[PDB]
């Protein structure tokens, strides 16, 4: 739908639906500029993220508000209604997961820009298997985990302990052991190893940086927290 | 109940 | 959409629409609800007035962010975009309106009901009045103070001063005549004579009505306070 | 920036 829109327009109305508080639009605009072919700068890619998470964690929220109900009633209402809103929330997740493969993530070449979109990848997974229950929740609990897994080898051959990106992959995968492949052990592991080989690079850091990477280890100590 | 990434 | 739906259905999954915080959901369930010809009920009036001013709401917070970013910018791109969030914003009011008029208030016959809708009237042609430019805005602005001026009619001739309705209705006219209509002497007036009078009728009421009219009547007063 | 009705 947003074919006829300048690239450049798209990115503009994107951070102003931002400021607006308007993720839908924000997430269709993006959208489009992802159609437009070419790569997304760093700038560009978090606009994308911020979109469709704002989106998909909305989703999310009214989800688990409506299971919840639908677990406590167990007429038809409240499982048709988690059943509608667990739809439009795999429709989001296909919507994101088709533009990193056509073609998001091929035409990445450079660390930062693979590793972030293979940890969205991974993400976007992750939200399918929250909501899965039938013959595919075991194939997309892999697809996550393969799609993580790729973009922390990546991460740790190619960037600093520090790295805002590595640091968030290891976070989010941390959560994906602990919510959804029920490897909490794991997900401690990964957790303190990120924490304390982050913890000992901080000392090469700017001021700026340094609160980057201190923001996002400030996370992974809240989980080890509530884990442990 | 734990914190993924967020802004 | 929502034609092959059971009334009592629409309005179960209004109910839970608003517990998972999805007010366009609730909205087009209500909207569904009223389409089914029957009057609503005390309870259904308030879904379907949650809803829309849920939906509005964050329309008219969107639109007032980019109006702002458009004045200090004054290419087309906030322009544009702050024109589709007010068409969209047009469009909502539209539906509330058209739903009013076909046929919630030609049968609405009790005071609570009649008052109720034509409270929701004026609002919804407030809301047109604060994005309106161009050679209907002087009728919009009449269509609003029209509505209102009837429920004023009607409350004061059928309801005690302390009415919950009654009092969100002169709340709502008196910021119309504050922030529409240029007549802040009015408004001032209307919030202190509506206050006074429920003050000198609480003596009335239950602990219960006690407390749903003082509640509103903090808000008249936060406004005298905001306006003197 | 008044407070028209709310919850
Ligand atoms: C998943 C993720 C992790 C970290 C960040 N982040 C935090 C601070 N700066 C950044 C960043 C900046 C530019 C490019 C990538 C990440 C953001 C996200 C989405
Ligand atoms: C516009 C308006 C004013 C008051 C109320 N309100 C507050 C407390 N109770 C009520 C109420 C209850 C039943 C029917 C109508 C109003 C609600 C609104 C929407
Ligand atoms: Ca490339
Ligand atoms: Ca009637
Ligand atoms: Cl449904
Ligand atoms: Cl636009």
């Amino acid at each position: 739908a947003m074919g006829s829109m300048e690239r450049a327009s798209l990115i503009q109305k994107a951070k102003l639906a931002e400021q607006a508080e308007r993720y839908e639009d924000m997430a269709a605009f993006m959208k489009g500029a992802v159609e437009k072919g070419e790569e997304l700068s760093c700038e560009e890619r978090n606009l994308l993220s911020v979109a469709y998470k704002n989106v998909v964690g909305g989703q999310r929220a009214a989800w688990r508000v409506l299971s919840s109900i639908e677990q406590k009633s167990n007429g038809p209402e409240v499982r048709e209604y988690r059943e509608k809103v667990e739809t439009e929330l795999q429709g989001v997740c296909d919507t994101v997961l088709g533009l990193l493969d056509s073609h998001l993530i091929k035409e990445a070449g450079d660390a930062e820009s693979r590793v972030f979109y293979l940890k969205m990848k991974g993400d976007y997974y992750r939200y399918l298997a929250e909501v899965a229950t039938g013959d595919d929740k075991k194939r997309i609990i892999d697809s996550a985990r393969s799609a993580y897994q790729e973009a922390m080898d990546i991460s740790k051959k190619e960037m600093p302990p520090t790295n805002p990106i590595r640091l968030g992959l290891a976070l989010n995968f941390s959560v994906f052991h602990y919510e959804i492949a029920n490897s909490p052990e794991e997900a401690i592991s990964l957790a303190k190893t990120t924490f304390d080989e982050a913890m000992a690079d901080l000392h090469t850091l700017s001021e700026d940086s340094y609160k980057d990477s201190t923001l996002i280890m400030q996370l992974l100590r809240d989980n080890l927290t509530l884990w442990t | 109940r734990p914190s993924s990434w967020r802004q």
